């Protein structure tokens, strides 16, 4: 998992269904990758199933 | 070295904080400790009988919303213990100072012992200046 | 220059070798930091699998007498059948991903000699040098 | 600087709320640091204040993070600043208790006078306005007096006390005997 960091401050005896979840980093990192190309297949992406 | 010390019972209210609650072979006792906490001291057998009551339904740690029924015990019961400590609460404030017992929070019984202990985290790794230049 | 995790991934194998440690650190990473519950045994399982994942190959480097890893030499000669290219055709003109694309075919085959030859022979030999 | 107006002989509920919906240590004191009431775990304690026999909480709200000071049978001398101490934080409320009485408890005659007296705490300067069944209006501070009652003044008078932008309402029943013809 990973669900923000301030959402837990609302509390309300667990909102929706997230409390037991690692707080996010205050600086989410990224990096564009130059010269790197490859296939994307959303129709076989098992991230959805999980 | 010039004050007066008086002892009295609790302020009433709830039966659990008022009387003395303690364990004794599954049975729960509630005793009127007025027979103990009734004295005084100035400026500078014999035996005591304490009336007790029995209850089958009680609330532990003050956790409302739940209960517990203790089954009666057959035969005569006669537990034995030793009073090792007290739980007083300090109560026209320049000479006389009245005191009474207390309780409610059961963490007082554990702290009363664990004060002798503390837990620390060891950090094995350290550095320091030393006359040394490392060769290949 | 600090690039970042996998920061040299898009470069030649020669170039990438510059900063193998930046990757190495996070191969095991560490840190991370009503019972059961979802995630209750998942963070467990995952964090375990990380440790195993690491050591399984680390032990191989333990066997392949190096230990001081990231890079080390052997006494096993390269068989020309294993993708016959020149060094400039390899190291100065190919990424690690492109490399694996080919050499992956002989992985276990090469491991055979790495797992053995030198490890076997380097030793005995030494015991014999210890004769005097 | 919260202000609550009470009526003499009524009940009031002074609120305290923690950041979280759980029972924690709280304590109510007055402006002289005299303990009124608090908890010890789940138990109620009562301090050596003059409110002791008339102070309570609502323990069924403590698991909700609410720790109210309920004061019954309000007296004028219950007027004070009260402080709830909870989670290292202080919540302050000024209680002002008023009483309003007619000078007569007995039935009055037409043409007779009616005098209302506002009982008020030291240091308060309220305005009062009262209105009879017929719409007769009288205004004042301490004492409000109507010179001559009409038959049509018989019934429930409604009195508003204004203090600190707040108001509280008294209803007083006035009974008088008068002829049904001039």
């Amino acid at each position: 998992c990973a669900s923000d960091a301030k959402a837990y401050e609302t509390e309300k005896h667990n909102v929706w269904a997230t409390h037991a979840c690692v707080p996010t980093d205050p600086n989410p990192q990224e990096i564009h990758l130059e010269n790197v190309t490859e296939e994307f297949n959303m129709w076989k992406n098992n991230m959805v199933e999980q | 070295n010039n004050t007066i010390i008086r002892f009295a019972n609790s302020s009433g209210g709830d039966l659990e904080v008022t009387t003395h609650s303690f364990n004794c072979g599954g049975e729960f006792f509630y005793c009127n400790t007025s027979g103990l906490f009734n004295s005084t001291w100035i400026s500078n057998n014999d035996s005591i009988t304490l009336p007790c009551r029995i209850k089958q339904i009680i609330n532990m740690w003050q956790r409302i919303g739940q209960c517990m029924y203790a089954p009666p015990i057959q035969g005569v019961i006669r537990c034995v213990s030793n009073i090792t400590g007290l739980i007083l609460t300090r109560d026209t404030n320049s000479t006389t100072e009245t005191f009474r017992p207390g309780g409610g929070d059961m963490r007082d019984n554990w702290r009363s012992e664990l004060y002798k202990y503390k837990v620390v985290k060891i950090e094995p790794l350290g550095v320091a200046p030393t006359r040394c230049k490392r060769r290949v | 220059v600090f690039l970042g995790f996998l920061g040299a991934a898009g470069s030649t194998m020669g170039a990438a070798s510059m900063t193998l440690t930046v990757q190495a650190r996070n191969l095991l990473s560490g840190i991370v930091q009503l019972k059961l519950t979802v995630w209750g045994i998942k963070q467990l399982q995952a964090r375990v699998l990380a440790v195993e994942r690491y050591l399984r190959d680390q032990q191989l480097l333990g066997i392949w007498g190096c230990s001081g890893k990231l890079i080390c030499c052997t006494n096993v000669p390269w068989n020309s059948s294993w993708s016959n290219r020149n060094l400039s055709e390899i190291w100065d003109n190919m990424t690690w991903l492109q490399w694996d694309k080919e050499i992956s075919n002989y992985t276990q085959i090469i491991y055979g000699l790495l797992e053995e030859s030198q490890n076997q022979q380097e030793k005995n030999e030494q015991d014999l040098l210890a004769l005097d | 600087k919260k202000v609550v107006l009470g009526k003499k002989g009524d009940t009031v509920e002074l609120t305290c709320t923690a950041s979280q919906k759980k029972s924690i240590q709280f304590h109510w004191k007055n402006s002289n640091q005299i303990k009124i009431l608090g908890n010890q775990g789940s138990f109620l304690t009562k301090g050596p204040s003059k409110l002791n026999d008339r102070a309570d909480s609502r323990r069924s709200l403590w698991d909700q993070g609410n720790f109210p000071l309920i004061i019954k049978n309000l007296k004028i001398e219950d007027s004070d600043t009260y402080i709830c101490e909870v989670e290292d934080q202080k919540e302050e409320v000024q209680l002002l208790v008023f009483g309003l009485t007619a000078n007569s408890d007995t039935h009055l005659l037409q043409g007779q006078s009616l005098t209302l007296t506002l009982e008020s705490p030291p240091g308060s300067s309220p305005s009062v306005q009262c209105r009879s069944p017929r719409g007769k209006n009288i205004q004042g501070g301490k004492t409000l007096s109507v010179s001559q009652l009409e038959l049509q003044d018989s019934g429930t008078w409604t009195c508003t006390v204004l203090q600190n932008q707040k108001k509280v309402e008294f209803k007083i029943d006035i009974v008088v005997l008068a002829f049904q013809k001039a």
